[PDB]
């Protein structure tokens, strides 16, 4: 269908089915140091996100559901807006200010439940 | 468990059909039925598994099938060697792994 | 090491005699051939030479 | 050719325990997985437990679950079953045979291929 | 089979080149490739401070020079030759490309990537 | 049916950059990574492999 | 027992149990720039494929077993030829033409997959 | 409450419930060359440690309880000592020399579990 980011202006719901489609596409000495600059940076800002989801939880997933509970004052919209009218590109700005919110519950969640995982074996 | 509870019998030359019923989420949906020979006091003999192979060394008087939740086996040119006791069994998926018929006395006339 | 026509200090063969080239037939290509054996040569500047 | 034999002891008061073998010969042992099965003495077949190949699954007919345990030795080409607890039930011809499952990187089988001559096991 | 002494051309190619004890000699062979079919053996040498290496030009050394007698003991261990070509074949030494004298070492080496991902039909399903 | 398996030795020809080691030179001094006094070496049982040491980059 | 690609001559099913051998042998400024294109290259190849096998849904796995069906038109071999006569390496050459479009069946079955976990929750 | 390595003096029990605090922090051409190998390295070290808990089944976990049975020759003591006496640091020297013996036995026991799970499928 579409290819690299062609989901951008569609709304959020019709976009996510096409997360492998971006996901892929992450992966004279003094102009070789520029490359290996550009090219270290692409794996370093790839890997830091993929620890992000490790201790969330999310490890090896696309879409994780995770067991913290939204707050509505992140956002007090219902699921029609939020999945079939809004785009992700407006959702980013709609959210931006509890990003950091969300992430470190998020963090704490999986910390309470990794644990009582252990207790129970 | 599969059922089939009364001796089958005929002279040699005539064939003969023995049954083995079961039910849908055992013998209906899976193709393992074998059948086993049992001569009285000896081990049994593989004579038919999955549902219609036989193994080498087994005569090709002996054939079978399923339909539905009911299988069974053919012996044709029916012989006097043939008399002994035959059980079927199948594979009825994983917990429940296998289980048997009783068996059928095969009289030779 | 580098020097021409032959090759000095290098590894042996290990039964016999080998001729390798990339297309025997061509004599446009170079022949090399390796030894079983080294054949030891001695080489000298006898002059002694001061220097400033 | 292959051979199957059964050996251990054919008399136990309920109650007790009992160990069965079963020695194997002329095929790759450890490419077989392996059961046992019951013959009533008056009755027909049984099936009682299947172990795998390398040894590491074990599964079990719910009557004997958590009485009776499978065993295998790839070395030494022997079975071994090891009964406790014991019950008038439990009396039977009980057979070494094999096949029963499969390996996932080889064709299934799901039936017996051989059998063994049976060891006679009575309770008192 | 006859042998014969190098062709024609430059110093660097029609003598046996090369450096020990940190001076460049250049001998000459023919002396032993001399003969139809198959004490000592002496080849006189000339000795160059002005080097020229491999094939470039533009980029000239000079090798200082060396205080005493310099001895050298090393083995011939192979042969660069070339045919000259209806009953008889002439071979003569050749040379002047080094890469001829390293894929003499390396004929034995490759150099092959992993590919560890594959894929088989197995007998399961998740 | 399909299963996806990792690790498999499984290789093709290819072209890579090789670096050097070694146990006021004119070649390797101090840009050389020290060898490995103990180096190892594999024989493959049942491999036959074609090599070619006039295109050997 | 046998070191890196000692198997490779064994036939596919008594490979694949040393799958742990090769994994882990994945991993003057000029001469220092070689070196180091060297190692970045070994960590994007790894980290491709590392990536692969995730949108797949076999992170962490040496064996996964997935959902999707083996078309014969592949390869009309039964298990015994596959698993006791071939080699890895033979197996490669015979179904090269089709590795691409079993790829892309891997990422679709698992993006279904995905999905139907998320309605049951 | 703690930053980077705060739990270092703390217990083994006392710690280890900030896993993630630790986990978060491991990520002119001459000078150019020793910035690019110190993060080149930083990658590497980072992927060799998840390469190892992969094969040993606890791919994106901080805490992975194994089947590996503890031998008490290589610590003969309570839990009541170990987690609540010593600290990491003390540990890790207490068990030094028998770190590589454990680390195959783990990679083992994942060999024969991976297989195990195959067969049932
Ligand atoms: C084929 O292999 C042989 C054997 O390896 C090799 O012969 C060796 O050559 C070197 C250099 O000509 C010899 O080393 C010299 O030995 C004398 C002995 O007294 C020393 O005095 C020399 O020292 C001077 O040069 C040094 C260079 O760094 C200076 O640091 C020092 O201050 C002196 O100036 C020097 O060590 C070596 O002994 C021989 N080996 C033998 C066994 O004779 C031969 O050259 C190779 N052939 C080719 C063509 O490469
Ligand atoms: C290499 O040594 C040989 C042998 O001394 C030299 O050969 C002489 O070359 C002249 C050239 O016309 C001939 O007339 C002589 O008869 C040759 N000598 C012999 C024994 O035949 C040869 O010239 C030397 N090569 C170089 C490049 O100096
Ligand atoms: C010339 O070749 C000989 C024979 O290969 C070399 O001598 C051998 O060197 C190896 C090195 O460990 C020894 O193990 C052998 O025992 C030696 N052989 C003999 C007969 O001593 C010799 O060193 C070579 N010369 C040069 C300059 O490399
Ligand atoms: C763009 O908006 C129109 C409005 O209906 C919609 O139909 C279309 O699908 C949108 N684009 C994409 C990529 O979905
Ligand atoms: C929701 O967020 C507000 C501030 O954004 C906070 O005060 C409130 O406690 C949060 N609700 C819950 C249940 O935590
Ligand atoms: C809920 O959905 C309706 C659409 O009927 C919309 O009008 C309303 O604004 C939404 N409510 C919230 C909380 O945004
Ligand atoms: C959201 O999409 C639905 C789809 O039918 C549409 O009816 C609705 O009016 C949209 N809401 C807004 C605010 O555009
Ligand atoms: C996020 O912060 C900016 C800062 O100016 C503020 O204007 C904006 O309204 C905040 N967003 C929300 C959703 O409150
Ligand atoms: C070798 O060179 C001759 C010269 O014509 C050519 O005909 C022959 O095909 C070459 N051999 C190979 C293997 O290419
Ligand atoms: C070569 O042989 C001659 C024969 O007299 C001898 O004098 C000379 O010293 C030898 N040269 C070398 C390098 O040994
Ligand atoms: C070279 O000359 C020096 C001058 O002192 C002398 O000592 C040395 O022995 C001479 N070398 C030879 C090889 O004659
Ligand atoms: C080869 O030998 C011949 C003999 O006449 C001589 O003229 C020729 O110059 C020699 N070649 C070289 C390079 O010395
Ligand atoms: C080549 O061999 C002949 C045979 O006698 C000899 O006369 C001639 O001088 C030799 N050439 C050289 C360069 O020694
Ligand atoms: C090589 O082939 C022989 C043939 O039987 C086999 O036994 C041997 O194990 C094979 N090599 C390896 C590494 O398995
Ligand atoms: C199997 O592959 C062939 C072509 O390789 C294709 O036409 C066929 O539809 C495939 N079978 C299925 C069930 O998709
Ligand atoms: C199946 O296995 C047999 C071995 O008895 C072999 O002869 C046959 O070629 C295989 N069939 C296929 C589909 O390749
Ligand atoms: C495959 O391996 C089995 C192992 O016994 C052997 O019997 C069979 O002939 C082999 N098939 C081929 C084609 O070599
Ligand atoms: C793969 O493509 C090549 C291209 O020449 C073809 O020859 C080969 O037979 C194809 N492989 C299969 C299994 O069809
Ligand atoms: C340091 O030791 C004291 C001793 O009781 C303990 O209370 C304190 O919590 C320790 N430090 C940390 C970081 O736990
Ligand atoms: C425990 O370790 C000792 C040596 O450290 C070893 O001899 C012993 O066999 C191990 N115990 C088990 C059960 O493996
Ligand atoms: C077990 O705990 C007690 C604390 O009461 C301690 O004294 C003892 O040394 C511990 N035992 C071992 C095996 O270290
Ligand atoms: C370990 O901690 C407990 C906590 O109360 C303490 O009682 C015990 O004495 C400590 N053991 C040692 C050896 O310090
Ligand atoms: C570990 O090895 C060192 C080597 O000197 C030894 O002293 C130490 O006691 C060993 N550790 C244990 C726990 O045995």
């Amino acid at each position: 269908f579409l290819g690299f980011l062609g989901a951008a202006g569609s709304t959020m719901g019709a976009a996510s089915m096409t997360l492998t489609v971006q996901a892929r596409n992450l992966l004279l000495t003094v102009w070789g140091i520029k490359q290996l600059q550009a090219r270290v940076l692409a794996v370093e800002r790839y890997l830091r996100d993929q620890q992000l989801l490790g201790i969330w939880g999310c490890s090896g997933k696309l879409i994780c559901c995770t067991n913290v509970p939204w707050n509505s004052s992140w956002s007090n919209r219902n699921l029609s807006e939020i999945w079939d009218n809004m785009t992700w590109l407006q959702w980013d700005k709609e959210i931006s200010n509890y990003t950091q919110i969300i992430y470190g519950l998020l963090e704490e969640s999986q910390n309470q439940q990794e644990k009582n995982e252990q207790d129970l074996l | 468990a599969l059922t089939q509870p009364p001796s089958v019998s005929g002279s040699p030359g005539q064939s003969v059909t023995i049954s083995c019923t079961g039910t849908s989420s055992d013998i209906g949906s899976y193709n393992y039925v074998s059948w086993y020979q049992q001569h009285p006091g000896k081990a049994p003999k593989l004579m038919i598994y999955d549902v219609t192979q036989r193994p080498s060394g087994v005569s090709d008087r002996f054939s079978g099938s399923k339909s539905g939740n009911t299988a069974s086996l053919t012996i044709s040119g029916l012989q006097a060697d043939d008399e002994a006791d035959y059980y079927c069994s199948a594979y009825a998926g994983r917990q429940t792994f296998y289980i048997f018929g009783g068996g059928t006395r095969l009289t030779v006339l | 090491v580098v020097s021409t026509q032959l090759l000095l200090n290098g590894s042996l063969a290990e039964e016999e005699v080998m001729i390798r080239s990339e297309n025997i037939t061509n004599n446009a290509k170079n022949i090399l051939v390796q030894f079983n054996t080294p054949v030891q040569i001695n080489c000298t500047r006898p002059n002694n030479n001061t220097r400033k | 050719e292959v051979q199957l034999v059964e050996t251990g002891g054919g008399l136990v008061q309920p109650g007790g325990s009992l160990k069965l073998s079963c020695r194997a010969s002329g095929y790759t042992f450890s490419s077989f997985a392996m059961s046992w099965v019951r013959q009533a003495p008056g009755k027909g077949l049984e099936w009682v437990s299947l172990i795998n190949d390398r040894g590491g699954l074990t599964f079990y007919v719910d009557s004997v679950k958590g009485r009776f345990t499978i065993s295998r030795d790839n070395s030494k080409n022997t079975l071994s079953l090891q009964m406790h607890s014991l019950r008038d039930g439990d009396t039977a011809v009980y057979y070494c045979a094999t096949g029963g499952m499969s390996s996932a990187l080889q064709s299934s089988k799901y039936y017996f291929d051989f059998w063994g001559q049976g060891a006679l096991v009575t309770v008192s | 089979i006859r042998f014969a002494n190098s062709s024609g051309g430059d110093l660097e190619v029609t003598t046996h080149s090369f450096n020990c004890g940190g001076e460049f000699f250049y001998c000459n062979t023919s002396g032993l490739f001399n003969s139809t079919w198959i004490d000592s053996i002496t080849l006189p040498c000339r000795i160059k401070q002005i080097i020229n290496m491999w094939q470039r030009i533009g980029q000239a050394m000079y090798a200082p020079p060396i205080q005493g007698v310099i001895r050298c003991v090393s083995n011939i261990t192979g042969l660069i030759l070339t045919r000259d070509g209806s009953t008889t074949e002439t071979f003569r030494p050749g040379g002047g490309d080094m890469r001829d004298n390293w894929r003499s070492e390396l004929y034995k080496y490759k150099v092959v990537k992993i590919e560890p991902l594959g894929v088989a039909p197995t007998r399961c399903k998740r | 049916w399909v299963t996806v398996y990792y690790g498999v030795p499984v290789w093709k020809d290819a072209e890579t950059t090789l670096f050097c080691a070694s146990d006021h030179n004119v070649w390797a001094t101090h840009a050389c990574v020290p060898t490995d006094p103990n180096p190892q070496e594999i024989h493959l049982e049942n491999v036959t492999e074609e090599f070619n040491m006039w295109k050997n980059n």
